[PDB]
RNA sequence: CGCCGCAGGUGCAGAUCUUGGUGGUAGUAGCAAAUAUUCAAACGAGAACUUUGAAGGCCGAAGUGGAGAAGGGUUCCAUGU
């Protein structure tokens, strides 16, 4: 199927290591978009607000080590675009990152 | 569409800064057609324009 | 108008020009060397991966300083850019060239670009500011373009 | 219509002053409908009422 | 500055009526030879005398 | 999609009505003129029968807006349409030989039936009209029988304005340039289906070109100068204003919002009149049309002396033949022309009726 | 309001304006524009209608 | 324009010559002083830059704030391109 969406945890200090302080939090939201094409396959990535919002939380350079997120790719049937499906990105909050799996949700 | 001159309007009727004034962003069609005052007085009034609070700088820590 | 090398019979042809636009010469003028020769679909999809970055256009002639890439190894080349000014001002012409075959009733699926050359148009005057009191020229460097399809399969 | 020179010299002071008067009158309207759009007649007739005006105080003085 | 003078405000006043563009009916009359208001004056590029 | 189209009977009817009701009402306006009355007279009047019948008919049912479609309009020997004088206004009293344009309309539920008529007034019993204008109003009912007899789906709208050329030059004479007719529906006055009149480069360009459909109805109409054709302004003041529903400015004036909310309440989209009010409405109105919130119906003169008529009628397109809703009083024994149609097409389109 | 002479003062506006449009004016207030024109505000007095006065010169 | 005479402001590669135009350099140097942006939406052919909203920051009242003098002179304000 092709509306489907599942629930993952992406390791932002693995794809953040090294970056200069400056670019740390706008780094990790590209690094999240990258993900998201990687994972569902849809160039149209929409980064929810309230993620960007878990993003930033700690500033610009602090970003958190691991971020909860969910991808549920979509119907683009709303216009005339290239992209037939795209994938939103929302933010899952948790209190542990331990024994977490990636995980088939339901709509 | 472009809405400077309505929140310019709307800071000088609330006598706040741009800074807090709140213009509704699904009612941007509605708050366009507003180029003056007592139209900007009308969305005061029916809410699509809302003075927010001041930031929050608490003397407790102090205290 | 007059176009230089006119075609060998105008009625498998269609031609296309613009004037005065705004695009660097030189790298219009390697753009041009690189789609020239091909067949009309082939040429769209490789402004359009162009625009994308991933195929370059070989800088042969205007290349000083342009850097290198693996993507020149297509040509027999080491230098490559991307011009996307270029690819685009050239997309709008190679549209405008498609619908004038449209017009023409010559069909479009058999389109190969015979002839596309670059010419340099009159430079547009801007100022910049210099060091001890001095005022330097910031000219613009504008480019007459024209092609020629003809049918050939 | 217009008014001639000719045939403003057999007139008296007073008569003279009144057609002036009427002239003064007829310009400060036109100048209303200038401003007001008005219409190409009333634009057109700025020129003659004016004229009409220097030709009654040429007469006088 | 906001004080000026009478004759001042007047050489001002002159100064920016003539600062417009040509009619575009001029360019149709018979023997032109006129294209575009040579003598235009943007406040920030050229000063005025005064 | 939720528009109304002819397709219902009781649509039809209340059309039916509203023919009717133009046609008493234009009956009683060409009795009640004569020598020695004043057309602001004639204006109140013919307002004062419309409200009287339109409020009385459907009583039954008080929440439609119905009434004035187009405000009682005339035009005498040197006037083209919208002319409409408020009380303030100099009035123009009727003389005797004077042959007059009357324009009214009337709407049902938004729907348009319009009429506009020119006839002479004070024509004694068994005389004669004679001169060169008795060619004019000839040919603008001729017109009229071309326009009625060739409305139908598959006729060009590029044909009945040569065929009004070819009958105006037949009878050597012009309509005045760059006049519209429109397709009427429901709420509606100034639709995009449009019909033009003697055209020239500009118009022809700007205009359209559109097949007649079934299920609707257009405002034919004939105007028709002997002079020159060749129309502008003397400086007098516009009364004829309509809102346009399209766009929309603040209005910044007390007087101007509360004229403006007077006229989407009583004439919310159709073309009305200042005299409906006029000390705030005369001040209201330019700061309005200022703003294009309502299009204004400039009155057109020709050159002194002149004679130009008029007819208009709401035709219906039915499947199997349009009909005629709204006729005009005119004569072919009180009235004939010194030359005759020398068109075989011309001939056979006006013989034969609908 | 009106655009006059720029050499009248205060005195003379509201004499011609009763002179020459038989009105009664409370006060004028006057400027001087940015083109050079004289800009004159004139009040009426509370018994005259400004409204009907501009209707009556016709710029409404 | 040729021929017979007449008369010159009469022949250019240079003068760091005069004026005008054009090259290579070269798609090069460079667009690095004052911490910093991001997400979504709208308008729109087109959005890193416009507008709104949300977030994260800065000026930190000797301000990147609110008002004036001198100077400028319409830059002010709407609408449109
Ligand atoms: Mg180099
Ligand atoms: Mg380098
Ligand atoms: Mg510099
Ligand atoms: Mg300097
Ligand atoms: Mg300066
Ligand atoms: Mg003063
Ligand atoms: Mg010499
Ligand atoms: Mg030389
Ligand atoms: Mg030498
Ligand atoms: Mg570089
Ligand atoms: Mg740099
Ligand atoms: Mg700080
Ligand atoms: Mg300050």
């Amino acid at each position: 199927n092709e509306v489907v969406t599942r629930e993952y945890t992406i390791n932002i200090h693995k794809r953040i290591h090294g970056v200069g302080f400056k670019k740390r939090a706008p780094r990790a939201l590209k690094e999240i978009r990258k993900f998201a094409m990687k994972e569902m396959g849809t160039p149209d990535v929409r980064i929810d607000t309230r993620l960007n919002k878990a993003v930033w939380a700690k500033g610009i350079r602090n970003v958190p080590y691991r971020i909860r997120v969910r991808l549920s790719r979509k119907r683009n049937e709303d216009e005339d675009s290239p992209n037939k499906l795209y994938t939103l990105v929302t933010y899952v909050p948790v209190t542990t990152f331990k024994n977490l799996q990636t995980v088939n949700v339901d709509e | 569409s472009m809405l400077r001159l309505q929140k310019r309007l709307a800071s000088s009727v609330l006598r706040c800064g741009k800074k807090k004034v709140w213009l509704d962003p699904n009612e941007t069609n509605e708050i366009a057609n507003a180029n003056s005052r007592q139209q900007i007085r009308k969305l005061i009034k029916d809410g699509l324009i809302i003075r927010k609070p001041v930031t929050v700088h608490s003397r407790a820590r102090c205290r | 108008v007059r176009y230089s090398l006119d075609p060998e019979n105008p009625t498998k042809s269609c031609k296309s020009r613009g004037s005065n636009l705004r695009v660097h010469f030189k790298n219009t003028r390697e753009t041009a060397q690189a789609i020239k020769g091909m067949h009309i679909r082939k040429a769209t999809k490789y402004l359009k991966d162009v625009t994308l970055q991933k195929q370059c256009v070989p800088f042969r002639r205007y290349n000083g300083g342009v850097g290198r890439c693996a993507q020149a190894k297509q040509w027999g080349w080491t230098q490559g850019r991307w011009p996307k000014k270029s690819a685009e001002f050239l997309l709008h012409m190679l549209k405008n060239a498609e619908s004038n075959a449209e017009l023409k009733g010559l069909d479009v699926d058999s389109l190969v670009i015979e002839h596309i050359q670059v010419n340099k148009a009159p430079k547009m005057r801007r100022r910049t500011y210099r060091a001890h009191g001095r005022i330097n020229p910031y000219m613009s460097s504008p480019c007459h373009i024209e092609m020629i399809l003809t049918e050939k399969e | 219509a217009k008014i001639k020179a000719r045939d403003l010299r057999g007139k008296k002071k007073e008569e003279l002053l009144k057609q002036l008067d009427d002239l003064k009158v007829e310009l400060s309207q036109l100048r209303v409908a200038k401003v007001t759009g008005g219409a190409a007649s009333k634009l057109s007739k700025i020129r003659v009422v004016r004229k009409s005006i220097a030709r009654v105080l040429t007469v006088i003085n | 500055s906001s004080h000026k003078t009478f004759r001042i405000k007047r050489f001002l006043a002159k100064k920016q009526k003539q600062n417009r563009p040509i009619p575009q009916w001029i360019r149709m009359k018979t023997g032109n030879k006129i294209r575009y208001n040579s003598k235009r004056r943007h406040w920030r590029r050229t000063k005025l005398g005064l | 999609q939720q528009e109304q189209t002819i397709a219902e009977d009781l649509v039809v009817t209340k059309y039916k009505m509203g023919g009717d009701i133009a046609n008493r009402v234009l009956r009683s306006l060409v009795e009640a003129s004569s020598s020695g009355v004043s057309v602001l007279s004639l204006c109140e009047k013919g307002d004062a029968m419309i409200m009287e019948e339109t409020g009385k008919i459907f009583k039954k049912e008080k929440e439609m807006k119905k009434g004035i479609a187009f405000p009682t309009s005339i035009s005498v020997n040197n006037c083209v349409c919208h002319f409409s004088p408020l009380k303030s206004d100099q009035d123009y009293i009727l003389k005797e030989g004077d042959l007059v344009k009357i324009d009214l309309g009337v709407h049902v539920d938004g729907f348009i039936a319009n009429v506009a008529h020119t006839f002479v007034v004070d024509v004694a019993q068994g005389t004669q009209v004679t001169g060169r204008k008795a060619d004019v109003i000839k040919a603008a009912h001729l017109c009229a029988e071309a326009a009625l007899r060739l409305v139908k789906p598959g006729n060009q709208n590029t044909q009945v304005t040569e065929a009004w050329n070819k009958v105006a030059h037949s009878f050597n004479c012009t309509p005045i340039e760059g006049m519209l007719s429109h397709q009427l529906k429901q709420h509606v006055i100034d639709g995009e289906k449009t019909i033009i009149q003697n055209p020239t480069d500009q118009q022809k360009k700007d205009h359209e070109k559109a097949e007649f459909e079934v299920h609707e109805v257009y405002a034919v109409d004939v105007l028709v100068s002997s002079g020159e054709g060749k129309a502008k302004d003397a400086g007098q003041r516009t009364t004829i204003y309509k809102r346009d529903p399209s766009k929309q400015y603040g209005l910044k004036m007390k007087t101007s919002r509360a004229f403006f909310s007077e006229v989407e309440r009583r004439f919310d989209a159709m073309p009305f009149t200042l005299r409906a009010f006029e000390k705030k409405a005369r001040m209201g109105v330019v700061e309005c049309a200022k703003h294009e919130l309502l299009q204004p119906f400039n009155v057109l003169y020709e050159k002194e002396g002149e004679f130009v008529a008029q007819f208009k009628f709401t035709v219906l397109l039915m499947p199997n033949g349009p009909m005629r809703i709204t006729s005009g009083p005119f004569e072919p024994d009180l009235y004939k022309s010194e030359m005759e149609v020398q068109d075989a097409e011309l001939k056979a389109l006006l013989q034969s009726s609908a | 309001v009106f655009i006059v002479d720029v050499k009248a003062n205060k005195h003379q506006i509201k004499q011609a304006v009763k002179k020459l449009y038989d009105i009664d004016v409370a006060k004028v207030n006057t400027l001087i524009r940015p083109d050079g024109e004289k800009k004159a505000y004139v009040r009426l007095a509370p018994d005259y209608d400004a409204l009907d006065v501009a209707n009556k010169i016709g710029i409404i």
